[PDB]
């Protein structure tokens, strides 16, 4: 077996990597006890050169790998024209591993295993390169295609994996880069200039391919705006544009495959109105859908004990998670009336896409009470009545 | 630390025959302990003595009614020159301070001359039932150590033994 | 005046030959600031010597 | 006279990066120490007080603190040797009273990767 351990070093530490493993190693052996999260420490220098020690998947084995990152601080590089500066490319560049995108890969939750699936392809696809075979007879075009419905966290889950693959893969490449895709500002439309600027932004991606010890991450965001479907459109005034920028990308991307150090990932929207020649140019095209009940409750749980956490509700009561009820069998009692009282709200609040979960508490905190510390069971009961508000306001815009 | 103290006396004892040449040089060989090159003899009386010497002093090691212990070299009419007083509290970092002791006395007849709160009666009964060698109350003339220079050689608050070494010595 | 990183206007000291350690010059600040001395305590041997008391001399010599 | 002083802070330096198996006892300055053999740490060593040769040829100095690191390099001990810069006891005197400063005190992780600093005969340790 295997069990992964990823430790958060501090910018202001500047201690070298294998004492900072031994440390870890020490602490590990010493204390050798689920997927439960280390924050408090004895150990002064461990202390000034640590922020905190996590697990992911209560148990004394010592099969355990040292995963240490650190999280760049500034933000994302812009990208533009090489002679026409002002706006033509204007790409997002993250030095991974990042500040904004930690707690990131935690937070998303799903039930059809993406996270696993998405993760371990990548692990097949180094497993395969480092083995020397003939890529002339077992290829894999190197992308990744998430489409589903509009709100529900499908472009979340692709910074989630760059950050943990940058996290993960640590000392075996230095560091990642992620090139974030704006496919909006390169439609400059006028007889196919369009599909001659795919080629300078795809130069730009070579120039960050080439540097062979930095795995780099292309985000594509609305890859259904790149390659419009062209063979099922009756539009022959559609002039070059449907023709003449989809397969100007068809080939940048079949010059990348070569390489290995670098992954596509793309986010689209409408399954429809894409090329066929592109749902047969990604590896994986796996769909994210909009929260179901049992993901319902966990997400709401993660907002409630995320308050707990900072005392917005003052009174902690356990929140029994759904095992626990499904343990007792559905048995009412005086605490477990809360974690009941959740469930019912979850099968209420069904359909709605994650991004409205996560307001969710924002509204029932906001108008149904101003407390600036609140009970719980009232602020449940200001859940209750939001998504129902948040409900009839859909309704108000047709 | 009983046994890591008996063989620190050990090799002192044979440093500090060695060092200032009161026996001659070739006498003395070498092996490895405590990480460090140390002086060693295997001449047999002297090996015998000090033998008597480390199983007579354990017990006052392991009791505590010693004040300090010191190791005194004497001349052939036991005139002092330089007195080891181990000023002990004794109530895996231990050994290597060791070490250190070890420098410092590389850098710092003969006698174990034991100051003891009480008299060295119950003491000399025990070396003359542990040894066939009669122990006698120290004399005024080989205690006395005029104007004695008093710089401590080497202290350690261990937790585990607190121990402070130095030579009570004359000008020089 | 000025202080010296062996690894105010600084002189800093580089030696390319050992230049592992990626981020170099935030390790060189702090090599060289002051930080809260212990005081040094002025040393006591706790069993002093006692005139009133004899010490203990066995008699045999070494050969 | 700053050449032998160097010479000094080279027996310093190095003696307490001792004060393990991989030292050895040899002749410097006609006294015994239990320093290391290696060549690389010797010339090294020689390099350190050769660049501060200069240094003290401007004779415009404070100390010349001898931090010894943790493993951490972020200092839990250090050695600041301030001498005020403008027979054998007592070029062992130093050396004893560094020897009693780790006695009362106490000493960092076998190799305690300490990097010479300089500020341009007394000392003192900020623990
Ligand atoms: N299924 C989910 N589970 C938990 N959190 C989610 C989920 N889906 C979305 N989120 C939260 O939604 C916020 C942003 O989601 P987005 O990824 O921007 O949605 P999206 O899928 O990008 O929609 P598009 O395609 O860009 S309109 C993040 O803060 C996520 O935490």
């Amino acid at each position: 077996p295997t069990v992964h351990v990823e430790v958060h070093q501090r910018g202001s530490s500047t201690a070298k990597k294998e004492d900072i493993n031994l440390s870890v190693r020490k602490l590990l052996n010493r204390h050798n006890i689920g997927d439960y999260t280390w924050t408090e420490f004895d150990e002064p220098f461990l202390t000034r050169n640590v922020q905190s020690v996590s697990i992911i998947d209560d148990l004394s084995a010592c099969t355990v790998a040292l995963h240490i990152f650190q999280l760049n601080e500034d933000g994302p590089s812009s990208e533009n024209l090489e002679e026409e500066t002002e706006n033509i490319i204007a790409a997002n560049h993250w030095v991974l591993p990042a500040a904004e995108f930690h707690g990131l890969w935690d937070s998303l939750v799903y039930d059809v295993e993406v996270k696993s699936h998405l993760l371990d392809y990548v692990m097949t696809t180094l497993l395969f390169s480092d083995k020397n075979v003939n890529s002339n007879l077992i290829t894999w075009n190197r992308v990744v295609l998430l489409h589903g419905p509009p709100g529900t966290g499908k472009t979340s889950l692709c910074k989630a994996l760059a950050q943990k693959l940058t996290i993960r893969l640590s000392s075996r490449y230095r560091y990642g880069q992620l090139i974030e895709i704006n496919s909006h500002s390169l439609f400059s439309k006028w007889f196919s200039e369009s599909g001659k600027l795919v080629t300078k932004m795809f130069q730009k991606i070579q120039d960050l391919i080439d540097d062979k010890d930095a795995l780099v991450f292309v985000l594509i965001d609305q890859v259904e705006s790149l390659t419009a479907a062209r063979n099922a459109c009756r539009a022959g005034t559609e002039p070059s544009d449907a023709i003449r920028v989809v397969n100007a990308v068809l080939t940048q991307i079949d010059q990348i495959k070569r390489h290995s150090n670098v992954v596509i990932l793309t986010t689209s929207n409408i399954t429809e109105k894409i090329d066929v020649a592109f749902v047969d140019r990604a590896d994986i095209k796996q769909y994210i859908g909009p929260p179901s009940a049992a993901a319902i409750f966990k997400i709401y749980l993660s907002c409630l004990e995320e308050l707990m956490k900072c005392q917005i509700i003052y009174p902690r009561q356990q929140l029994l998670t759904l095992r626990e009820l499904e343990m007792i069998g559905f048995i009412e009692n005086n605490v477990s009336k809360l974690s009941l009282l959740l469930n019912d709200i979850s099968r209420k609040s069904e359909g709605l896409s994650g991004r409205v979960l996560r307001k969710l508490p924002f509204l029932a905190h906001a108008l149904y009470v101003q407390a600036p510390t609140v009970t719980i069971e009232g602020f449940l009961q200001a859940l209750s009545l939001a998504v129902d508000k948040q409900f009839e306001e859909r309704k108000k815009l047709a | 630390v009983a046994d890591v103290l008996c063989e620190f006396l050990e090799v002192a004892v044979h440093l500090i025959l060695y060092v200032r040449e009161v026996y001659p040089v070739g006498i003395f060989q070498k092996r490895k302990k405590y990480n460090v090159p140390v002086q060693m003899s295997c001449h047999p009386e002297l090996n015998q003595y000090i033998q008597d010497t480390l199983h007579c002093v354990k017990p006052l090691l392991e009791k505590n009614d010693v004040e300090k212990v010191v190791v005194v070299i004497l001349d052939k009419e036991h005139r002092p020159v330089e007195k080891f007083v181990f000023e002990i509290t004794q109530p895996s970092h231990v050994e290597q301070l060791l070490r250190a002791f070890i420098l410092k006395i590389s850098v710092c007849t003969f006698t174990v001359l034991v100051h003891t709160r009480e008299a060295a009666t119950r003491n000399m009964e025990k070396i003359q039932v542990i040894k066939d060698f009669p122990w006698i109350l120290a004399d005024e003339q080989d205690v006395h150590m005029h104007d004695p220079r008093l710089i401590p050689l080497k202290t350690m608050t261990s937790d585990i033994l607190k121990m402070q070494l130095y030579v009570e010595e004359r000008a020089h | 005046s000025q202080v010296h990183i062996f690894w105010t206007e600084v002189i800093l000291h580089y030696r390319p030959c050992e230049s592992d350690p990626t981020q170099l010059p935030k390790i060189a600040e702090k090599a060289i600031q002051d930080f809260p001395t212990r005081p040094l305590s002025r040393f006591i041997p706790w069993f002093p010597y006692d005139g009133s008391k004899l010490p203990l001399r066995p008699k045999r010599s070494p050969p």
